[PDB]
RNA sequence: ACGGAGGGGUACCACCAGACGUGGAGUCUGCGGCUCAAUCUGACCCAACGCGCGCACCUCACCAGGCCCGGACGCGCGGAGGACCGACAGCCGGGCGCGCUUUCGCGAUCGCGCGGGCGGUGGUGCAUGGCCGCUCCCAGCCCGUGGCGCGAGCCGUCUGCUCCAUUGCGACAACGAGCGAGACCCCGGCCGCGGGCGCCGCGGGACGGCCCGCGCGAGCGGGAGGACGGCGGGGCGAUAGCAGGUCUGUGAUGCCCUCAGACGCCCUGGGCCGCACGCGCGCUACACUGGCGGGGCCAGCCGGCGCCCGCGAGGACGCGCGGAGCCCCCGCCGUGGCCGGGACCGCGGGCUGGAACGCCCCCGCGCACCAGGAAUGUCUUGUAGGCGCCCGCCCCCACCGCG
């Protein structure tokens, strides 16, 4: 009835690109540190692809006229070997830095090697997520120094809705007496206006 | 699920306190029917609202041949002499 | 080979047109991955399975099995109907316990009476209750545990 | 003018890949698209062992990734390829949903 | 924390009642020991031993031998009156302008030293991150105010009744919240709508709801009607912890060791398979509830076929088309280690690959094995057991693992 090779091309096409992709959101985070990149996307346009990215400062990823940017243009096309100009990445913007756990976790790990103690970076940052509006963050740093946990308020760590209301990220710090793994995790209760289960109001 | 859990009961029995006219006892259409509407409660999830109304009738029937303590029910016009 | 729920065998298109109109009734029974589909129209009385008289269907041994909801009740009745089932799906017991649904569920449908209906369902349900209703229980999965769906590979304590 | 052409839809995500589609049709109510054949999943699977070493109860991951797609051929050469960029244009921008036309 | 102390509970990783097995043989594989030049290493009760995803070369560290610098960047000296680099021919060399013997070619891409690198399946998992395993197939863990004690601490957080469950009812110097449990997500059984190349998208339905017994109480027993009746199968997984495993998964890494006769990278060979022996997960059998021949026939994760040679395995062509064992029927064999059994071995015909030590088919020979001791493992419905079929690593190969 039907020839099973021929659908396998766009099946094999779209999984090409999402590969193509997770190699754009490492050079990021090797390279647009500057910028706290939080992540990207992808959209196969006729002659290219329409990535567009979520850095808190834009400005910082952009140059004059956007000539940085220009410049890492070019370079991601001769690494995919598709026609420069017809790439055309996108800059976009974060507003409630305070719910997101990358950038949080970047600033605090510069502000680390800042010389600075575990316990002020941790206290700075659960105060500046508190303060963004979250329902609880928890820093944990672990290295040469054990682990040493803070934490504020409630959080879940179990069930179906932990993987889209609490996002967690994770780094790692090279230290002259070792290394220092550090993570955090915020749990957001009112993400997109998601109702969480077992949550009820009554009336009058 | 036999043992129903704590939000079942309390969430059941402010809606029997706050609707008591309108959820006839015995019956688990007409008292599923009411916790659907949104001005009495609303329930997220299916499952959950089954649940809650199966509690509400055993508790309004329970209610209707002995009032319990914790429900109120202004009966005091046949007990305020 | 066939799958049972091919859009081919559910409509059986198989059959001419000029011939598919003719039949009005649609059954339907299964067992487990066994899907039986049977057409109905009055006739002086007969019945075919995937090609085949209904007679020479070999289980052999369960010919009564294939047959039951036909001698449970009189031949007054089904020398009004002649049916022409197609089954697929998986094994030959299946098959044939599908296959003896669908006639069940047929004749029971054919009848256009409620009352006379209602009395044969209890006629049929007080032998083989499994006449009418399908039965439910179906094949489960196997965790990497063990070697089976609920066995476990043989542990050494020491 | 007339090319007997073909649309195809394919995504992972059942939640766009199912509302993009009702907007394609809304766009279609006039110029005759109808619906769509959607295809059985093909579900990919991949196992691994958990441990990087191998210690412990032999314990296994098991990851999958269905690929969902939906054709809306109908349109063929009843549309004209002037339209047929209108065809892309209207449609909504979802960042990850590719698609492909073919005569 | 422990108790060969008491009282409540609980679980086929416990028992009752049963079922199917292992330990007895042959064999696949891994683990110790012996051997060699090497037979590379990690792990050793639960919680090491078909596990670190299929070892002819690479994989690969190990053994016998051999190419190359592929020494960045700075400083000092020298250099086109010539820094460094290749080569026909003859010998020694497994071979290479590898070495030597004559003499042509190339031209600053640098040469020597000092600073300073990169690299490395090299070491410490008892320096660490990350990820898993176990405690844990558990039901437990804590916060603010308040009170009791000099204090470490206690109450909150239950010597009552229920739940598989700190799940609930009802009390109390406690009051009020939170995490884990549940809810949650995937799959399947019934029904509806819509659409439809290919059966695939959105919703209803089951809730201890009805009847009868009890119990204040939550909740237990029985009966119905219904596709399904009382945690249907999986995913997620609390606090705190271990000197559990992993530096041999990585541009994850501190400190050590190696760095121009190299532990760098590469090439030719060999080895990881070697065997008096001990055992761990498996496979084949010891037969009549059977073996052989002919025939009929139905699955799902899903899936590619025609013609012609050849006994068969296989082979040359050309195009897009397509599914099995058990089982049932007819006959032979007739209790004999026999027509049960197919290990081992001898000619031969083919496939992969640069290269067979690898894998298939044919003729011939026809080992132990007569139901397996002390001991021991798993299991409650589409379940055990029996029967076969696809994927993984893969040039060839599945007794393995996921399904």
């Amino acid at each position: 009835i039907v020839r099973r090779d021929e659908e396998n091309v766009y099946y094999s096409k779209y999984l090409n690109d999402c590969i193509m992709e997770a190699e754009l959101h490492e050079f990021f985070s090797r390279e647009l540190v500057d910028a706290g990149y939080a992540s990207c996307s992808l959209c196969r346009t006729i002659d290219s692809i329409c990535v567009i990215i979520q850095c808190a400062e834009p400005e910082v990823v952009m140059g004059d006229n956007h000539y940085r940017l220009h410049k890492i243009e070019y370079l991601l096309a001769g690494r995919f070997m598709c026609d420069p100009k017809n790439f055309n990445i996108w800059v976009d913007k974060i507003i409630k830095r305070g719910l997101s756990a990358e950038i949080m976790v970047d600033n605090l790990r510069a502000k680390l090697e800042e010389a600075m103690p575990i316990r002020r970076a941790a206290y700075s940052i659960i105060r500046t997520a508190m303060r963004a509006g979250a329902a609880g963050c928890e820093v944990i740093v672990a290295g040469k120094l054990r682990a040493n946990k803070f934490k504020e308020g409630c959080l879940i760590s179990t069930g179906h809705p932990k993987r889209i209301f609490l996002a967690e990220a994770t780094r790692h710090i090279k230290m002259r007496q070792g290394v220092i793994g550090v993570k955090v995790r915020i749990y957001n209760p009112n993400i997109r206006g998601a109702v969480m289960p077992d949550k009820i109001e009554i009336g009058a | 699920g036999k043992v129903r859990t704590k939000t079942i009961k309390r969430a059941a029995r402010k809606i029997v306190e706050n609707n008591y006219e309108s959820l006839k006892p015995k019956d688990f259409q007409n008292n599923k029917a009411i916790c659907s509407k949104r001005n009495v409660a609303i329930i997220p999830s299916k499952r959950l609202r089954n649940k809650v109304a199966g509690y509400v009738t055993t508790l309004m029937n329970r209610v209707v041949k002995g009032p319990v303590h914790g429900i109120s029910l202004r009966l005091q016009e046949e007990e305020r002499e | 080979m066939a799958k049972g729920n091919r859009r081919d065998l559910l409509e059986r298109n198989d059959i001419e047109v000029r011939e598919r109109d003719k039949y009005t009734v649609h059954t339907l029974g299964k067992k487990k991955n066994s899907v039986a589909v049977a057409f109905v129209k009055a006739g002086k009385g007969d019945i075919l399975v995937n090609n085949v008289p209904l007679a020479l269907v070999r289980p052999e041994i369960l010919r009564t099995k294939v047959s039951e909801p036909i001698m449970i009740l009189g031949e007054s009745l089904f020398k009004g109907l002649d049916m022409n089932i197609k089954v697929a799906g998986g094994g030959h017991v299946s098959q044939i316990y599908a296959v003896r649904q669908a006639i069940s569920r047929g004749v029971l449908a054919s009848v256009k009476d409620e009352a006379a209906r209602s009395e044969l369902r209890a006629k049929l349900v007080s032998y083989d209750r499994q006449l009418v209703v399908s039965d439910p229980r179906r094949c489960e999965a196997k965790k990497f545990g063990g070697r089976g769906a609920r066995a476990r590979r043989q542990k050494s304590y020491r | 003018m007339h090319q007997k052409y073909t649309i195809i839809v394919v995504g992972k995500d059942l939640k766009l890949v199912e509302r993009y589609v009702k907007s394609i049709v809304k766009e279609g109510r006039a110029f005759g698209i109808s619906g769509p054949c959607r295809a059985p999943v093909r579900r990919l699977t991949i196992t691994t062992r958990k441990s990087p070493c191998g210690e412990g109860t032999n314990t296994w991951h098991r990851f999958e990734l269905r690929m969902y797609k939906r054709t809306f051929w109908v349109t063929c050469g009843g549309n004209d390829i002037s339209t047929i960029l209108s065809k892309t244009v209207v449609i909504p921008g979802i960042q990850v949903t590719v698609e492909v036309e073919e005569p």
